[PDB]
RNA sequence: GCUCAACGGAUAAAAGGUACUCCGGGGAUAACAGGCUGAUACCGCCCAAGAGUUCAUAUCGACGGCGGUGUUUGGCACCUCGAUGUCGGCUCAUCACAUCCUGGGGCUGAAGUAGGUCCCAAGGGUAUGGCUGUUCGCCAUUUAAAGUGGUACGCGAGCUGGGUUUAGAACGUCGUGAGACAGUUCGGUCCCUAUCUGCCGUGGGCGCUGGAGAACUGAGGGGGGCUGCUCCUAGUACGAGAGGACCGGAGUGGACGCAUCACUGGUGUUCGGGUUGUCAUGCCAAUGGCACUGCCCGGUAGCUAAAUGCGGAAGAGAUAAGUGCUGAAAGCAUCUAAGCACGAAACUUGCCCCGAGAUGAGUUCUCCCUGACCCUUUAAGGGUCCUGAAGGAACGUUGAAGACGACGACGUUGAUAGGCCGGGUGUGUAAGCGCAGCGAUGCGUUGAGCUAACCGGUACUAAUGAACCGUGAGGCUUAACCU
RNA sequence: AAUUCCUUGUCGGGUAAGUUCCGACCUGCACGAAUGGCGUAAUGAUGGCCAGGCUGUCUCCACCCGAGACUCAGUGAAAU
RNA sequence: ACACAGGUGGUCAGGUAGAGAAUACCAAGGCGCUUGAGAGAACUCGGGUGAAGGAACUAGGCAAAAUGGUGCCGUAACUUCGGGAGAAGGCACGCUGAUAUGUAGGUGAGGUCCCUCGCGGAUGGAGCUGAAAUCAGUCGAAGAUACCAGCUGGCUGCAACU
RNA sequence: GCUCGCCGGAAGACCAAGGGUUCCUGUCCAACGUUAAUCGGGGCAGGGUGAGUCGACCCCUAAGGCGAGGCCGAAAGGCG
RNA sequence: AGGACCGAACCGACUAAUGUUGAAAAAUUAGCGGAUGACUUGUGGCUGGGGGUGAAAGGCCAAUCAAACCGGGAGAUAGCU
């Protein structure tokens, strides 16, 4: 458990290549308040498909 | 391996979840909509309404039975005089889950657990 | 289900109440003998003066095992002693000539014939 | 005048121990393992006195001769001292063939049975114990067999530390002693998350030159091959008797593997009960908490093996040793030179598995796009607009799929999970009431009550209208039918 | 024998089998009388051996509940 | 050297069991130990259970399992007379009722007598507390039920022992 | 605030040791705190320690230290 | 009566599993021994590097021992890397 040699940054980019975060693909809307709310999520107002929940 | 089985473990020991689950089955019925993560919340589920369907059909021993499940004379009394007769008609399902995003110290991803009525 | 360093019951008159196996007969790396094994024992306790002493070496036949034979019809037929009939190393036949307790059905043929006559019931 | 004799002569003068040790160095120089010869070791050959009733050759071989293998004991001191952990066990192997078993053939001083001995054959298989620290060894007992070797006398970044090995102690023996002694008992810290090569699994991007949904052909690869015994033929042949088969058939078991859980069981701190000790729910009853589920008894589905189903094949091809057929060289004998036939668990197949990243990138039936343009990149080029379909990704419900990915089912047209009614299954007459009695307690309603996953059911709850990605006839050359 | 090399000396119990153990022989390589001989009730976190009880030590490992190891969020080392 | 599973002398001592400052649950009182939320793999640490056999494991019963308290009967060779000895092995134990509507025992108030006198000395028995045993009767698979709580025996080597 | 849990011869209530504002009251979150952080034992500022009887000095000593003169050492000094 | 027995405080540390850039540069959990005596413990004072102390292992004397720690000769000397 001891490394013999000091590797390099493309090896270090090649092991950082699967690092691929993305973000949201796309948000959803309401029908009766209308913002751009998470996929089956509620707002942050306390909007869901219509409800007003608290 | 876990094949066809049933339960969730969550982290606690079962001297821990079932006395986890009386606090929180004795909130639910309290307030009637909880702000709670999601897979306590998901199985709270099963918790809380077995003991409002044999709430349904009232009883002396019911009055025990239940003093067993809960430990409080409030909520026995609550659960058998009004959130009993409100849901007589249907077969199950008092709860409803609605995401509500995540949480601020610790990324928990919450839910809020609710009954069916509130209006 | 015996297997080696198993202490046994003997079930006939030959003077041995208690012996132990010490090896299985007939394959290699054998680990389990139920009915119908002729097994290879030492004998452990005599009575004061019987057919044989203390310390000899004959094979045997287990007769009657805890672990139980199982039937076709998937039922299975248990006991509550490891006990065996013992034998002789020339002859494959025993020694002795009343068996008390029972054996089994399933060690009927005509190699050991002679232990289902002697035997007050046939299970 | 100086046996300075260690004789170029250090002083007029000098012995040991360190396992309590420390330092500078040293692979110049030892042990461990390699590398180099190959003297000893082992195994094949050559001459053939004799032994074997006759007879060197069935089996042995004197006095001598020549090599092989690298395998013991050794020789050299090269790599290695600014360190490569050493014997034996446990766990995993792989190859070698001088082959232990099993397969096929020739010889015999081979009647049969069982053997002797070389020749071909390495696919597969190869004992559990007693004893010492022990490989071995001896002994007890099986089996078809208990093979021989290299791999740092395989394997301590995988595991015991008993052996030899540090510090303590003692006995024998040696020295006056300090302490030593392949002599001996007794007790004696075994460190490490994997960077890289390697190996078993699971995956994203791109290519396969229009893009997507699937099913496949298979060049190569990889696991697999074992054997006992009883019964028929047949108590036949052979044999004086005693004994006792070839060659083919029928059954049942062990070791090793593949699955699955219906039967027999194992677990079942999520399902019933009994029970002690203590504190609380105001209290009596009734239930819950804590002391390893407090101690237990039972136990559903699943996971599992000791539980029960299947496998090892049969066949085809050319083959190793050997027996042949025809037949010259050499008019005759000759398996060989021409040719023709047989031949075994080794070989290729046959049985089965992942298998088009086979770049030699495939085969294959399907479904979708048939719009306008201007700019210099003059055409395989850059951009503005209606176009954004096939289909996949993402999100929610999740699973006999699972580390995370990935694979599979469902997404209001729908049972994908949690709920609920009726059932099943497990525990074993719940609480409450009335009777009996001094009271523990029984009796009745009562096989009642509770019920985890389990088989068939119900839209009450949760799975959102969309949005996001993928485009508009496919490049060039050459050949062939056709308008 | 804690001292014995030839050695697993020699015999008998113990075991199916016993290079260790207990009992005798003496050919003691090289015990031996206050660097002590032999013996002995009790005692020892002492050396060596057999027996009953007990069981995953093991033939043969199967399941279960918990703290880690795997995923997501914040802080974030070390040997080389 | 850390807001360290480390160490440091004295004082106070509640309940229900209990021989007791052991142990199990508690009140007075204090804390949830300064990272979490999930899924339910290999493997490892700490643990509970196990069919048939029961030391075949190994250097070795290492570890684990088991025994385990009070009362009574009983107890070997050997010996320095003490020991060995808790040798070994066994037998009864929960609650209820009676003997006794709470006994044997402990404590002790009134009532009365003299009085060398005061915080009296005796007769006296109210009331409180309360063992231990015997006999009937009853529930479970199991009555020291949980926690604590010795494995036993047989020959030797060394050293008297603490 | 109220459900649950853990110690209860301790992890409850105090002092002599030793540390030296860590104590209380406002205010701040940059470093400190193994995370977040409005909270703090952290940064700043302000308050807080009242004795005839309780602890130290104080009268007297034990081990032992110093020790006028005194004895003995080269000086240092060593005892007493 | 005990240099007596079973056993908590207290003192000690026999075996095994954890862990050996761990919570600790020697501990923790389940077991163990002594436990009115040759014991254990808070305070103070005494001894000193060839010397102290030792129910004796070359042990221990400020996480250092077959001759401690600090300053000086000293930039000790080195045929050796
Ligand atoms: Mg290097
Ligand atoms: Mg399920
Ligand atoms: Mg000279
Ligand atoms: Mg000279
Ligand atoms: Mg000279
Ligand atoms: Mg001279
Ligand atoms: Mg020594
Ligand atoms: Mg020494
Ligand atoms: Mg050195
Ligand atoms: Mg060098
Ligand atoms: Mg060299
Ligand atoms: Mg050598
Ligand atoms: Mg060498
Ligand atoms: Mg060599
Ligand atoms: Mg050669
Ligand atoms: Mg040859
Ligand atoms: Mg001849
Ligand atoms: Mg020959
Ligand atoms: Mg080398
Ligand atoms: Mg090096
Ligand atoms: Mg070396
Ligand atoms: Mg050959
Ligand atoms: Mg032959
Ligand atoms: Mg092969
Ligand atoms: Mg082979
Ligand atoms: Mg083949
Ligand atoms: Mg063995
Ligand atoms: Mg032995
Ligand atoms: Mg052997
Ligand atoms: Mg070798
Ligand atoms: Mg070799
Ligand atoms: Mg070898
Ligand atoms: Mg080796
Ligand atoms: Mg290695
Ligand atoms: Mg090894
Ligand atoms: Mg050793
Ligand atoms: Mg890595
Ligand atoms: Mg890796
Ligand atoms: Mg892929
Ligand atoms: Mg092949
Ligand atoms: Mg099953
Ligand atoms: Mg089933
Ligand atoms: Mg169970
Ligand atoms: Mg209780
Ligand atoms: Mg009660
Ligand atoms: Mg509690
Ligand atoms: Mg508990
Ligand atoms: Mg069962
Ligand atoms: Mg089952
Ligand atoms: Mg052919
Ligand atoms: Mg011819
Ligand atoms: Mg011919
Ligand atoms: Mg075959
Ligand atoms: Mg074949
Ligand atoms: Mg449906
Ligand atoms: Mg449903
Ligand atoms: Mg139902
Ligand atoms: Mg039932
Ligand atoms: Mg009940
Ligand atoms: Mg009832
Ligand atoms: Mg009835
Ligand atoms: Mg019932
Ligand atoms: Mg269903
Ligand atoms: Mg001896
Ligand atoms: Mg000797
Ligand atoms: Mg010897
Ligand atoms: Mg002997
Ligand atoms: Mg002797
Ligand atoms: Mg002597
Ligand atoms: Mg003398
Ligand atoms: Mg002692
Ligand atoms: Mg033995
Ligand atoms: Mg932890
Ligand atoms: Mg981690
Ligand atoms: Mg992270
Ligand atoms: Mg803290
Ligand atoms: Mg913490
Ligand atoms: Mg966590
Ligand atoms: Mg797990
Ligand atoms: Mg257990
Ligand atoms: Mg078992
Ligand atoms: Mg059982
Ligand atoms: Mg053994
Ligand atoms: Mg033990
Ligand atoms: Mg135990
Ligand atoms: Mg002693
Ligand atoms: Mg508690
Ligand atoms: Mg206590
Ligand atoms: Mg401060
Ligand atoms: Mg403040
Ligand atoms: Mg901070
Ligand atoms: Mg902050
Ligand atoms: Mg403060
Ligand atoms: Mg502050
Ligand atoms: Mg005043
Ligand atoms: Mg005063
Ligand atoms: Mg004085
Ligand atoms: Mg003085
Ligand atoms: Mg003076
Ligand atoms: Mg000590
Ligand atoms: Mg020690
Ligand atoms: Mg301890
Ligand atoms: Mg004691
Ligand atoms: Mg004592
Ligand atoms: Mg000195
Ligand atoms: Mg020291
Ligand atoms: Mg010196
Ligand atoms: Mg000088
Ligand atoms: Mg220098
Ligand atoms: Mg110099």
């Amino acid at each position: 458990a001891v490394q013999q040699n000091k590797p390099t940054r493309s090896k270090r980019g090649m092991r950082r290549s699967h690092d691929a975060l993305t973000a949201v693909t796309s948000l959803s809307v309401d029908k009766t308040s209308g913002e751009k709310h998470l996929r089956h999520h509620i707002t942050a107002d306390g909007y869901y498909r219509g409800r007003k929940v608290i | 391996m876990r094949h066809r089985k049933s339960g969730r473990q969550l982290n606690r020991n079962s001297s821990h979840r079932q006395a986890m689950f009386r606090n929180m089955a004795g909130s639910l019925v309290r307030h009637e909509i909880i702000k709670t993560t999601l897979p306590k919340a998901k199985e709270l589920r099963r918790v809380v309404e077995p003991l409002i369907t044999l709430a349904k059909t009232d009883s002396v021993a019911n009055r025990r039975l239940a003093f067993a499940r809960t430990r409080d004379n409030e909520i026995v009394a609550k659960l058998f005089n009004e959130l009993g007769p409100r849901f007589a008609s249907r077969a199950g399902g008092y709860t409803r889950i609605l995401k509500c995003g995540f949480r601020a110290g610790d990324n928990a991803p919450m839910a809020y657990i609710e009954l069916v009525d509130r209006s | 289900m015996i297997q080696e360093q198993t202490m046994l019951n003997v079930a006939d008159n030959s003077g041995a109440r208690r012996v132990m196996c010490i090896k299985v007969l007939g394959g290699s790396h054998r680990r389990y003998a139920g009915v119908g094994d002729i097994i290879k024992i030492t004998i452990k306790e005599a009575i004061p003066r019987g057919k044989v002493k203390k310390g000899d070496v004959l094979k045997a036949v287990v007769v009657r095992t805890k672990k139980g034979v199982r039937r076709p019809d998937g039922s299975v037929i248990r006991f509550d002693g490891n006990a065996c009939v013992l034998l002789n190393n020339n002859s494959e036949q025993p020694i002795g000539t009343r068996i008390f307790g029972p054996v089994t059905r399933e060690l009927r043929s005509e190699k050991f014939m002679k232990i289902i006559s002697l035997a007050p019931e046939v299970l």
